[PDB]
C-alpha cells in the first residue's frame, strides 16, 4: 500500500537526482540572448507604425 | 515496519537534490542583470472590445493565424471571432455550460473544449455542410478538465482535476498515455515550441515537465507556496513561468532546475489567473484578481505597465503567435484586444 | 358659460403594441 | 416688493443649479467604462427631461427680462407646457419600471426600452401638441403662463395617482422585507426605513395639494411651489447619480486608475 | 470591400440575431448549485422531477411556475472542492442538503456550510438550507439512542426559541432539538455576511413534494432583494 | 517546497497535559490562517482548531472546547497545541495544516489524503 505508490516517487527522485546540472550562470546569459536577439521582431515592447498595424 | 524506511531513503534524496542545486547556483540572474537596458513603461490601450458573451469568460485561444480567436464563457457558447473586424465567425452551442477551458487546432480545422462535465469535445469547423458539428468526445478523466491542448490534427494533450494529464488519439477515443504524479489538482499545462515535452502546474505548489514520447515525468519543480493557476514555456522553449495564488509569478529553467527570478510586489496580494510570454521572450504578461493585468518585465522583475479596463478579475490571457496583439478575457463578460 | 373644451377628456392611449 | 425679487433670483438661480447638477450627472452616467444598464438609461432620460425644463424656464425668463421676441415667448411656452409632462412622464416610467421589476420572480428576458421611451416621450405629445394646435387657432398671442389649464392637468393627476400607489407598494414591500429577515437588528429598522422615503419621495410627490389652495398667509405658503419645483432637478441627480454607492465606488476606482504615477 | 466582406458582416449579424434570441432564454432560467454530504440525501431531493458516459453528468431541469430552474449536482469530482467551486460564484442560489439526524457527522456539516459560507468568491451568493431527514431525527431523538449534549454541550442550558411554530399535537423534544441544529447553521450564518447574501433554513423530509415551491420562493425575494439593492433601497 | 513537521505526543495517562508543536518551513508563517485536524482510527480526518494570521480569531470544536488551547509563534514560525484533561475518545493522529489561500478567513482542508499543505502526524494516546 504505502510502500508501492512510495516506491514510484522514491524511484522519480532517482530519475531526477541523475540529470545535468547546468549552471545558472549559463542558463541566465543564454535567456539574456534569446530575449535581445529577437527585440527588434517584437511588435509590443517596440511600438509599430500605425501603417502596417492591422488592428488600428 | 518496513516501509518507514522509505521516507527518510526519500527525504535523503529530497536533500541530495536540495543541496546539488544550491551548489550549481552559483550567482543570481539578478547579478548578471545589473548593467541591462530597462524596458520602460509601456502603455497599451484597448483596440477593440469583443462583446456579444452573456456570462464570464474562463479561456481564450488564437489562432496561428493570429487573426481568429476562439473564446469560452459560461452562457454555454464556444464563440469563434474574427479579431481584424470584430465580427463574428462562429457560435457552437455546447452540450455543458460549465466550460473552463478551449483550445483550436494550429491547422485551423477543429477546436476543443472541457470543464466539469470531465469530457473533452472537439468540434470540427471545416466540414462540407457548413454548420460545426461535434467531431469527438473524449472521455476517462475523473476529474474536471482545466486545460488541453492541440499537438496536431490527430491528438491531442488534456489535464484534469484528478491528479492526471493525458495524451489522446482523436480518430480512436482512447487515451494513448497517461501522466501521473502530481498530488493535487493539474490547473495548467503548457507544450514546447517543438511539442516534444510539455509542463504541467497543479494545486500542490509543482509544476511538472514530462515527455509525451517516455511517457514519464522528466523534472518536478518545487518553491511556490500555494496552488498554481497557470504557467507558460517560454518562446524559446528552455523554460517557463508559473503564476501562483500566493501572488507571485517565478521563472523556472529546465537546465538550471530551480528557480531563476521571483515577480512579486507588496501591493499585490491577490493571486494570478493566467500568464503568457511575449514573442521575444522580455516582456511577461501576467493577470490577476485585483481587476487588471499588470505586465512583467521578466528579465530584471520589476512592473513595467499596467492594464486596465476590466470591470471583473481576468481570467485568460492571450498573446498572438506574430505578437502584435494580447487579447485578455475577464468576468465581465468583455474580452479585450490590446496593442 | 358651460365648459367649452374642458369636458372632453384627453383622448386615450390606447398602447396596444 | 423685495420679498418678490428674491423669490424670483431663487427660482432661476435654483433652476441653474439644477441644470448643472444634471448635465454634471448625465456625464457621468455616460462616461463611465460600467456605462448603463435599463435603470441608468431611465434615470438619464429622466435627467434629459428635467434639463429640457430647466432650459425652457431659463429662455422663457430671459426673453421676459429682455422684451418686458412674442414668437420667441409663444415657441418657449409650449415648449415648456411639453417640458413638465414630459417630465411627469418619466417620472412615472420610473415608477412603473420600479413596480414591474418587483413583481418578476426571475430577471425579465428583454428590457422593453422602446415601450419605455414611447410612453416618456411619445404621450407628452401626444398631450401638448394637439392642443397647442386649438390654443394658437384660437389666442395666439398669449404668453399665458406665469410659473382652462385643467385640461393639460388630467394626465398630470393621472402619474402623480399612479406614482403614490406604487410608492405606497413599494413601502410596503420594504417593510415586509425588513421585518421578516435581519430582525436580530432592533432599533436600526427605523434608521434605514426612513432612508428609503428620503430616496424617493420624488416618485409620488404631491402638487395638486399645493395647487387647490387667499390671503398674505396662502401668499407666504406658496414660497415652496417655486422652490420645490425649482431644486427639483438638483435634488433628484443628486440621489439618483451622487449619493449612489456603486457610482462613487467606480468614480474612486477611476480616479487611483488615474493616479497611478509609476515613477 | 463588399464581396466577401459583406457576407461576413451578414453572417456576424445572423450569429447575433441568435445570440440574442438566447438571451432571453439565458437570463430568465435560474442556476442551482445543489450540495451536500453522501448521506445527506441530496439525491432523493434530485427526484424533484417536474420536467452519461459513466461519469460527470450533473445535470437536472425542473419548472414551476413557467420559470425553469437549473439544479447542478456535482458528483464526480474529487474531495478538494477549492478550485472548481469558483465556477459557481454567478449562480442564483446554493442549495445545501444536511442530514440532521448523525450526529457525529453534524459537526463536518456545520464546517462545510461555515467554509461555504465564507468563502470569497461566494460572498454574495444566498444559501437555501435543507435541514433534511426530519423523520428519521423524530425517533432518532425521542427514544434513547443518544443525547446531543454528547457532542454539543451547549444543547444543556439551550431553550426553545419564542418564535418557533412546531406542528399540531407533537412532542416539543424533536422540535427543540431541530431549532437547535438549525440555530447553530443560523449562528455561523449571521457571524458574518452583514447584508450582501442570506440563509434560508427549511425543514424537509424525503416524502416533501413542495421543496420546488421552496426554491421557488426563495428565489423570488432573492431576485428581489438583489433589485432593491440595485436601486439602494435595501 | 513547504514542510510542516509536527512532534510531541505519546503515551501518557488520562487527564494529562501534552504540548504539541508545529514547526513550518518554505513559506512566511504570518500570512496564513493555520488550522489543527486529528485522524481517529475507524473514522476520517476532522477539524478541531483554527488560529487567524495575527492570532486574535479563535474557534475550537464543540468537543474539546475549552480544553484545548492555541496559539501561534510568529517569531519561531511555530504552532503550539497545549491539551488539557484528555479522554479515551482523542486517540488520534494529530495533523498541523496551513489555509491554501494567503490573506483569507475561508479555506477547505479538513479534505482526504492528498492534501498538500498538511503534516504527517503524530500518534497520540492515553492508557486504559
Amino acid at each position: 500500500a504505502s510502500i508501492a505508490q512510495a516506491r514510484k516517487l522514491v524511484e522519480q527522485l532517482k530519475m531526477e537526482a541523475n540529470i545535468d546540472r547546468i549552471k545558472v550562470s549559463k542558463a541566465a546569459a543564454d535567456l539574456m540572448a534569446y530575449c535581445e536577439a529577437h527585440a527588434k521582431e517584437d511588435p509590443l515592447l517596440t511600438p509599430v507604425p500605425a501603417s502596417e498595424n492591422p488592428f488600428r | 515496519s518496513e516501509l518507514d524506511q522509505l521516507r527518510q531513503e526519500a527525504e535523503q534524496l529530497k536533500n541530495q537534490i536540495r543541496d546539488a542545486r544550491k551548489a550549481c547556483a552559483d550567482a543570481t540572474l539578478s547579478q548578471i542583470t545589473n548593467n541591462i537596458d530597462p524596458v520602460g513603461r509601456i502603455q497599451m490601450r484597448t483596440r477593440r472590445t469583443l462583446r456579444g458573451h452573456l456570462a464570464k469568460i474562463y479561456a481564450m485561444h488564437w489562432g496561428t493565424d493570429s487573426r481568429l480567436l476562439v473564446s469560452a464563457s459560461q452562457d454555454g457558447k464556444l464563440i469563434i471571432w474574427d479579431s481584424y473586424t470584430t465580427n463574428k465567425v462562429h457560435a457552437i452551442p455546447l452540450r455543458s455550460s460549465w466550460v473552463m477551458t478551449c483550445a483550436y487546432a494550429p491547422s485551423g480545422n477543429y477546436v476543443a473544449c472541457g470543464g466539469l462535465d470531465n469530457i473533452c469535445s472537439i468540434y470540427n469547423l471545416k466540414t462540407r455542410e457548413g454548420n460545426v458539428r461535434v467531431s469527438r468526445e473524449l472521455a476517462g478523466h475523473t476529474g474536471y478538465l482545466s486545460c488541453c491542448r492541440f499537438l496536431d490534427d490527430n491528438q491531442i494533450v488534456t489535464s484534469s482535476g484528478d491528479t492526471t494529464c493525458a495524451l489522446w488519439d482523436i480518430e480512436t477515443g482512447q487515451q494513448t498515455t497517461t501522466f501521473t504524479g502530481h498530488t493535487g489538482d493539474v490547473m495548467s499545462l503548457s507544450l514546447a515550441p517543438d511539442t516534444r515535452l510539455f509542463v504541467s502546474g497543479a494545486c500542490d505548489a509543482s509544476a511538472k515537465l514530462w515527455d509525451v514520447r517516455e511517457g514519464m515525468c522528466r523534472q518536478t519543480f518545487t518553491g511556490h507556496e500555494s496552488d498554481i493557476n497557470a504557467i507558460c514555456f517560454f518562446p524559446n522553449g528552455n523554460a517557463f513561468a508559473t503564476g501562483s495564488d500566493d501572488a507571485t509569478c517565478r521563472l523556472f529553467d529546465l537546465r538550471a532546475d530551480q528557480e531563476l527570478m521571483t515577480y512579486s510586489h507588496d501591493n499585490i496580494i491577490c493571486g494570478i489567473t493566467s500568464v503568457s510570454f511575449s514573442k521575444s521572450g522580455r516582456l511577461l504578461l501576467a493577470g490577476y484578481d485585483d481587476f487588471n493585468c499588470n505586465v512583467w518585465d521578466a528579465l530584471k522583475a520589476d512592473r513595467a505597465g499596467v492594464l486596465a479596463g476590466h470591470d471583473n478579475r481576468v481570467s485568460c490571457l492571450g498573446v498572438t503567435d506574430d505578437g502584435m496583439a494580447v487579447a485578455t478575457g475577464s468576468w465581465d463578460s468583455f474580452l479585450k484586444i490590446w496593442n | 358659460p358651460p365648459p367649452p373644451f374642458s369636458n372632453l377628456v384627453m383622448d386615450d392611449l390606447k398602447n396596444k403594441k | 416688493a423685495k420679498m418678490y425679487s428674491s423669490f424670483q433670483v431663487m427660482y432661476t438661480v435654483g433652476y441653474s443649479l439644477s441644470l448643472g447638477a444634471l448635465l454634471l450627472a448625465l456625464a457621468i452616467l455616460g462616461g463611465l467604462s460600467k456605462l448603463h444598464c435599463t435603470r441608468n438609461a431611465i434615470h438619464a432620460n429622466l435627467f434629459a427631461s428635467f434639463v429640457l425644463k430647466a432650459s425652457s424656464v431659463l429662455v422663457i425668463d430671459g426673453l421676459l427680462r429682455t422684451r418686458y421676441a412674442v414668437a420667441g415667448c409663444r415657441v418657449a411656452a409650449v415648449f415648456m407646457q411639453y417640458g413638465i409632462v414630459a417630465n411627469y412622464c418619466w417620472l412615472l416610467v420610473e415608477g412603473l419600471y420600479l413596480h414591474n421589476l418587483l413583481g418578476l420572480a426571475t430577471l425579465p428576458e428583454r428590457s422593453f426600452f422602446s415601450l419605455y421611451l414611447g410612453i416618456g416621450w411619445g404621450a407628452p405629445m401626444l398631450f401638448v401638441v394637439p392642443w397647442a394646435v386649438v390654443k394658437c387657432l384660437f389666442e395666439n398671442v398669449q404668453c399665458w403662463t406665469s410659473n382652462f389649464w385643467w385640461i393639460l392637468r388630467f394626465p398630470v393627476f393621472l402619474a402623480i395617482l399612479i406614482n403614490f400607489f406604487i410608492f405606497v407598494r413599494i413601502v410596503q414591500l420594504l417593510v415586509a422585507k425588513l421585518r421578516a429577515r435581519q430582525m436580530h437588528h432592533t432599533d436600526y429598522k427605523f434608521r434605514l426605513a426612513k432612508s428609503t422615503l428620503t430616496l424617493i419621495p420624488l416618485l409620488g410627490v404631491h402638487e395638486v395639494v399645493f395647487a387647490f389652495v387667499q390671503g398674505t398667509l396662502r401668499s407666504a405658503k406658496l414660497f415652496f411651489d417655486l422652490f420645490l419645483s425649482s431644486f427639483q432637478g438638483l435634488l433628484v441627480a443628486v440621489l439618483y447619480c451622487f449619493l449612489n454607492k456603486e457610482v462613487q465606488s467606480e468614480l474612486r476606482r477611476r480616479w487611483h486608475r488615474w493616479r497611478l504615477g509609476k515613477v | 470591400l463588399s464581396a466577401e466582406d459583406k457576407a461576413a458582416v451578414e453572417r456576424s449579424k445572423m450569429i447575433e440575431k441568435q445570440l440574442q434570441k438566447d438571451k432571453q432564454v439565458y437570463r430568465a432560467t435560474h442556476r442551482l448549485l445543489l450540495l451536500g454530504a453522501d448521506n445527506s440525501g441530496k439525491s432523493t431531493i434530485v427526484k424533484q422531477m417536474r420536467i452519461v458516459k459513466t461519469s460527470g453528468i450533473f445535470e437536472t431541469k425542473f419548472q414551476v411556475d413557467k420559470v425553469n430552474f437549473h439544479m447542478f449536482d456535482v458528483g464526480a469530482q474529487r474531495d478538494e472542492r477549492r478550485k472548481w467551486i469558483q465556477c459557481f460564484n454567478d449562480v442564483t442560489a446554493i442549495i445545501f442538503v444536511v442530514a440532521s439526524s448523525s450526529y457525529n457527522r453534524l459537526q463536518e456539516a456545520l464546517n462545510d456550510f461555515k467554509s461555504i459560507w465564507n468563502n470569497r468568491w461566494l460572498r454574495t451568493i444566498s444559501v437555501i438550507l435543507f435541514l433534511n431527514k426530519q423523520d428519521l431525527l423524530a425517533e432518532k431523538v425521542l427514544a434513547g439512542k443518544s443525547k446531543i449534549e454528547d457532542y454539543f454541550p451547549e444543547f444543556a442550558r439551550y431553550t426553545t426559541p419564542e418564535d418557533a411554530t412546531p406542528e399540531p399535537g407533537e412532542d416539543p423534544r424533536v422540535t427543540r432539538a431541530k431549532y437547535f441544529i438549525r440555530d447553530e447553521f443560523l449562528r455561523i450564518s449571521t457571524a458574518s455576511g452583514d447584508g450582501r447574501h442570506y440563509c434560508y433554513p427549511h425543514f424537509t423530509c424525503s416524502v416533501d413534494t413542495e421543496n420546488a415551491r421552496r426554491v421557488f420562493n426563495d428565489c423570488r425575494d432573492i431576485i428581489q432583494r438583489m433589485h432593491l439593492r440595485q436601486y439602494e433601497l435595501l | 517546497q513547504v514542510q510542516l513537521q509536527e512532534s510531541g505526543g505519546g503515551l501518557v495517562q488520562p487527564g494529562g497535559s501534552l504540548r504539541l508543536s508545529c514547526a513550518a518551513s518554505g513559506f512566511t508563517f504570518s500570512n496564513y490562517k493555520m488550522n489543527w485536524v486529528r485522524q481517529a482510527p475507524g473514522k476520517g480526518l476532522e477539524w478541531v482548531s483554527d488560529i487567524s494570521q495575527s492570532g486574535a480569531s479563535i474557534s475550537y470544536t464543540g468537543s474539546v472546547k475549552g480544553r484545548f488551547t492555541i496559539s501561534r509563534d510568529n517569531a519561531k514560525n511555530t504552532l503550539y497545541l497545549q491539551m488539557n484533561s484528555l479522554k479515551p475518545e482523542d486517540t488520534a493522529v494529530y495533523y498541523c495544516a496551513r489555509c491554501p489561500a494567503p490573506f483569507t478567513r475561508d479555506c477547505f482542508d479538513v479534505t482526504s489524503t492528498t492534501y498538500a499543505y498538511r503534516g504527517q502526524g503524530t500518534q497520540v494516546t492515553v492508557s486504559s
